[PDB]
């Protein structure tokens, strides 16, 4: 039939498949995230947290590992690109999640923000890809609106006429006029989602400090919901 | 009897009208996801495959039914005949309780399954069932399955009454382990399917309502087709191992019409798991 | 790249005796490995042979229930555990490296071999000339034949051609009778049909006086042919 | 800073440019030149293609 | 001042757009138009290699025109021997965003790169019997989009940056800097003879290279939206760009003019890959829309369709000998077509 040598040339082929699949157990266990924002963002801030409590000069993107209840998460941000994205966010179509990190207490750059998002949103490669909203710096916040110097009605007028919803949870004890704004700043994100998702993907909002130590934990109770939603989708239960 | 002359005949004639196409459709459905990694597509094409058999051979009981109870293919013949019905029987409700529970591990557990190569484990599931199956209907394949009666019927593979409370026996382990062990793990498992999404804030109002539909109401199918034969075959096991001929000769058309009404479920599987699915279609 | 195998000594006739074969340099893990022996003033003669992944293991018919062939990938070495040694084993065992994959070339490193000493339908490859005198500086043309054609339907011809100079273990020279192999020099060449073949050394140096092996690859078992000395 | 445009774009205006009919024509004598060794363009028989 | 050098650069276009428009005096297709069509051309998949984890970016044939690297997001590279489909090597990347690809045209090294900005060669023939990092080529400030080997020693990269290089490999500096381009440059492609080459941008242009001297010769501007593939014609003398606009082009460098478009009004997806046939009387084109297209390049007739990938394809490969033509796509699997 064939030769001694085709006959070893294609038990070497077989040896790389079985590695080959040792290569895929792993990479299908773990989850897949990346991680977006701006310069004042402190996502280098959650970034640094998230290396330090679980577990080169023009690269282009920096790989962080972290675990929670024994379920392996890779997270990946871009370090050296340019502003335009159009091209390399396509190979992140895949991804179980996006992580979007946006300064709460800026007012100045919220809109552009807000700019980001709503082009996250509706990039067509996108698509079947939720994102995990980290609404950062909620300290800075605080001390702002309790200040009173800034104000945030000449940044955004529609903010007069805003009350805060029914399902508004304040836990800690605050002023209503913290929990006023960040539902503000909060539902000017979830009102870009909700307009144009069509119910293939969704919006995880979260309230969040650079020093919380609970972030690992809110991605993966998304990304455990993520997944139970694509399960319901593969198994024709949906 | 008297009644077989005609219903069972129908309900049979139906079935080879409409399942065996049906059934063919919900194979190449499931074979073509088989493909593509799923681990449910084995369950599913299994399952397509068992209704197929037992499909074919429906009619031969569909001309013992409808020739007023007389078996004329041979004493060698009835043997095989029976034991494809009556193991397919059980096999399509071990299926459904593993397609069941496959579903409700997917969605309760979605970080933590399937992961590991997922055709292998699910095959050796299959074969592991269709072992099982087989090994339980052997005793009655060793059989003096064919009956001569004086009142000018001769069943095969069936006796009026049951012999010796052994059958009786027999026929209550039957019961209690390929009805109700895969039935209540199915409805078990669905029930877990359905609690363990109340809690994601993604699933809206509508779409969490047609998973209900779905999870209270295909165990519910599964069990109006399967449940009154093995219930009659319950009720008749216990009588015969607290009657005379009375009884029998009171449920014997509900015996045999319960018979096509659990074999109704060759129609139902293939809908329900492939029209109702929007992927298959 | 190095083997250095060791194990090899005076032996009674019917004992037993393991010959190990330490890998060093190279991915042992990925190539298979062959014994090869020579009797003290014979030819080569291939003994057994273990694959990558240890899933192959062929023998010669002359040591074939006697021998077993074995690596320890982990530890980076290979085994031949011998049984009753008769007195036709007196050789010197050789560790050879071998690597298949499309484009690649087997029998490219031996190591130096462990001498032995005992107390008192497969192809034929011939090289008639069994001798052959020249002088540095002139053109020599050695031949070989196959009993069966070396040609296969994939389009190559199983031929290798090995030197061995007068000290050291054999280094191959041309693997599928026209790829020289990695290191040697372009003066050697090679050719043939099917079942005749040459090797020509276009400007001979001081350096290439040795014996000439051939061997053919078509089929287990490898055999190889008395081959020619150069003096 | 545009200085560095200006003089590119003078770099690129200064060249010899033939007539497009010239080039489609050598396009056209290239394809038809070639046409017999081009297994895709008109199918190799089954017994020579290595993918039979 | 500022508005004297635009003033001037605006002149200067306009002598440019004058100078085409003159040169143009009949456009190919009404020179062609007395040609006989290529007709219905039936490609079928003679084989289908499996392996990939994840979504399939770059291949790149061999010289040989049988050995084949493929490289995915799982970050793998694979090199497989056509005729038999068995798995030759499988080299395991640092960084998993890979997205460009390369085969030596000697045979002895291959080349990858992606959002980790540095073009890495591996060594395919060494003493031992693995595959080794080489060099790792850094000095790109974006991701690098394509890699192309001249020799054994020199390779041209394409960036994020709107630049490209061309290296050295044994020191690993870049010996010329190719500046020009107003966004990312996506693809590139080798003259035959490796003294010119084209790399098309995101800035919808085009710009012909020269190696040795380091300068932007030409600039071909016909494009609506971004160039995501490009490919020389095999005499040297044309390319063809693939953009998003839905559209294939073919461009001359003699005439600096663009001769044909390949469009059709079904086509709404972008062209992700282009390659020529042997001939070149084939320009086969990938889509988004999960199939390929082959038209004919001299009459601007689609004359076959290769459809048998389950998503969109990423690469194209035909082979040197022009017997085969590869495809690989976001479902992990090449095809070999014939």
């Amino acid at each position: 039939t064939l030769s001694a040598e085709d006959k070893a040339a294609v038990e070497r082929s077989k040896m790389i498949e079985k590695q080959l699949q040792k290569d895929k157990q792993v990479y299908r266990a773990t989850h897949r995230l990346l991680l977006l924002g701006a310069d004042n963002s402190g996502k280098s801030t959650i970034v640094k947290q998230m290396r330090i409590y679980h577990v080169v000069k023009t690269s282009g993107i920096f790989e962080t590992k972290f675990q929670v209840d024994k379920v392996n998460f890779h997270m990946f941000d871009v370090g050296a690109q340019r502003d335009e994205r159009r091209k390399w966010i396509q190979c992140f179509n895949d991804v179980t999640a996006i992580i979007f990190v946006v300064d709460s207490s800026d007012y100045a750059r919220l809109q552009e923000a807000l700019n980001d998002f709503k082009s996250i949103w509706n990039n067509r490669w996108l698509r079947t890809i939720s994102v995990i909203l980290f609404l950062n710096k909620q300290d800075l916040l605080a001390e702002k609106v309790l200040a009173g110097k800034s104000k945030i009605e000449d940044y955004f007028p529609e903010f007069a006429r805003y009350t805060t919803p029914e399902d508004a949870t304040p836990e800690p004890g605050e002023d209503p006029r913290v929990t006023r704004a960040k539902y503000f700043i909060r539902d000017e994100f979830l009102r870009i989602s909700t307009a144009s998702g069509d119910g293939r993907h969704y919006c995880y909002p979260h309230f969040t400090c650079s020093v919380d130590t609970e972030n690992a934990r809110r991605i993966f109770n998304d990304c455990r919901d993520i997944i139970q939603r694509m399960h319901l989708r593969q198994y024709e239960l949906l | 009897s008297g009644l077989d002359s005609v219903l069972p005949p129908s309900l049979y004639a139906l079935v080879f009208t409409l399942g065996l196409p049906a059934n063919l459709l919900a194979l190449w459905a499931a074979w073509l996801q088989v493909r593509k990694g799923r681990e449910l597509g084995v369950y599913l094409l299994n399952l397509s495959l068992s209704d197929l058999l037992l499909i074919c051979a429906l009619p031969p009981w569909t001309d013992y039914y409808l020739r007023r109870d007389v078996w004329g293919y041979g004493p060698g013949a009835c043997r095989l005949f029976g034991f494809v019905f009556y193991t397919n029987l059980y096999v399509g409700a071990a299926f459904l309780s593993c397609v069941s529970a496959d579903r409700y591990l997917a969605v309760a557990h979605p970080l933590r399954f399937p992961g590991a190569r997922p055709i292998r484990s699910a095959a050796a599931v299959s074969a592991l069932i269709w072992m099982l199956e087989l090994a339980a209907n052997a005793p009655p394949l060793l059989a003096e399955a064919i009956h001569r009666d004086r009142y000018n019927h001769t069943f095969c593979y069936e006796s009026y009454p049951l012999s010796g409370r052994g059958a009786a026996l027999a026929n209550v382990g039957r019961v209690l382990a390929g009805f109700l062990l895969p039935w209540g793990v199915m409805m078990l498992c669905y029930a877990g399917l359905l609690r363990a999404l109340r809690g994601s804030a993604s699933c809206e109002q509508r779409e969490r309502r047609r998973v209900r539909r779905l999870a209270l109401g295909l165990p519910c199918v599964a069990l109006l087709c399967y449940g009154p034969y093995h219930a009659l075959l319950l009720l008749r096991s216990l009588v015969f191992l607290v009657g005379g001929c009375a009884l029998e000769e009171r449920l014997f058309p509900a015996y045999h019409a319960s018979l096509a009404l659990a074999t109704l479920n060759c129609l139902a599987d293939p809908a329900l798991y492939c029209l109702a699915c929007p992927g298959a279609r | 790249v190095q083997l250095v195998e060791s194990g090899g000594g005076l032996v009674q006739p019917g004992g037993s005796r393991k010959l190990s074969c330490s890998a060093s340099g190279f991915a042992f893990s990925s190539f298979g490995m062959h014994w090869v022996r020579q009797a003290p003033e014979k030819g080569l003669e291939w003994v057994a042979y273990i694959s990558s992944g240890s899933g192959t293991i062929y023998y010669a018919d002359t040591v074939k229930g006697r021998f077993t062939i074995s690596r320890d990938d982990p530890k980076n070495t290979l085994f031949l555990q011998m049984t009753s040694l008769r007195s036709e084993d007196t050789a010197m065992y050789y560790c050879v490296r071998s690597i298949y994959y499309y484009g690649s070339s087997p029998f490219d490193f031996w190591g130096q071999g462990t001498t032995l000493t005992v107390s008192s339908s497969d192809i034929v490859m011939t090289q008639a000339t069994s001798s052959v005198p020249v002088t540095p500086g002139e053109s020599v043309s050695i031949s070989c034949r196959s009993s069966k054609s070396l040609l296969h339907s994939n389009g190559n011809t199983y031929l290798y051609w090995f030197l061995q100079r007068p000290g050291q273990s054999p280094q191959l020279l041309i693997y599928r009778m026209s790829n020289l192999a990695s290191g040697v020099p372009d003066r050697f060449s090679g050719s043939g049909s099917g079942t005749a073949f040459t090797l020509t050394i276009s400007r001979l140096e001081a350096e290439d006086v040795g014996v000439y092996y051939c061997m053919q690859h078509l089929e287990y078992p490898l055999t190889f042919g008395a081959g020619t000395k150069l003096e | 800073q545009a200085r560095k445009l200006v003089e590119q774009l003078k770099m690129e205006a200064n060249i010899d440019r033939i007539k497009v009919s010239k080039a489609a024509a050598d396009l056209m004598a290239y394809c038809e030149a070639h046409a017999k060794e081009d297994p895709l363009l008109t199918p190799v028989p089954a017994s020579e293609n290595p993918f039979r | 001042e500022l508005d004297q050098l635009r003033q001037e650069a605006e002149q200067l276009k306009n002598q440019i757009r004058d100078a085409r428009k003159a040169c143009a005096d009949a456009t190919l297709s009404q020179i062609t138009n007395n040609i006989d069509p290529v007709g219905r051309i039936q490609m079928r998949t003679r084989r289908t290699l499996r392996g990939h984890l994840a979504k399939i970016y770059a291949m790149h044939w061999g010289t040989d025109s049988r050995l084949l690297v493929s490289a995915s997001q799982d970050g793998k590279l694979i090199i497989w021997d056509s005729y038999t489909t068995n798995k030759v090597h499988a080299i395991p990347l640092r960084s998993s965003w890979v997205m460009t690809c390369a085969y030596a045209p000697s045979g002895n090294y291959v080349a990858c790169g992606g959002l980790d900005n540095i073009c890495s060669i591996y060594n395919l023939k060494t003493r031992e019997g693995n595959v080794r990092v080489s060099r790792e080529l850094a000095g790109h400030t974006g991701y690098l989009s394509c890699c192309r080997f001249l020799d054994d020693n020199q390779i041209v990269t394409s960036s994020g940056d709107t630049t490209c290089a061309l290296w050295d490999i044994e020191t690993g500096q870049q010996t010329t800097t190719f500046t020009g381009h107003t966004g990312d440059v996506m693809s590139l492609s080798l003259a035959p003879d490796t003294r010119l080459f084209v790399s098309g941008a995101c800035d919808a242009s085009a710009k012909l290279w020269d190696v040795r001297e380091g300068m932007c010769r030409q600039t071909f501007t016909g494009h609506e939206s971004d160039i995501n593939a490009i490919c020389f014609f095999p005499n040297g003398n044309a390319f063809a760009t693939g953009s998003d606009d839905a559209t294939c082009r073919l461009f001359d460098l003699r005439a600096d003019q663009e001769l044909m478009t390949y469009s059709h009004d079904n086509i709404i997806c972008g062209i992700t890959s282009v390659s020529f046939s042997k001939s070149g009387r084939l320009l086969l084109a990938g889509y988004d829309d999960f199939n390929c297209n082959v038209w004919d390049a001299l009459k601007a007739d689609r004359a076959g369709v290769l459809a048998g990938h389950d998503n969109r394809v990423s690469c194209l490969g035909v082979t040197d000998d022009g017997m085969a033509v590869a495809t690989g796509s976001w479902d992990s699997f090449l095809k070999i077509w014939n």
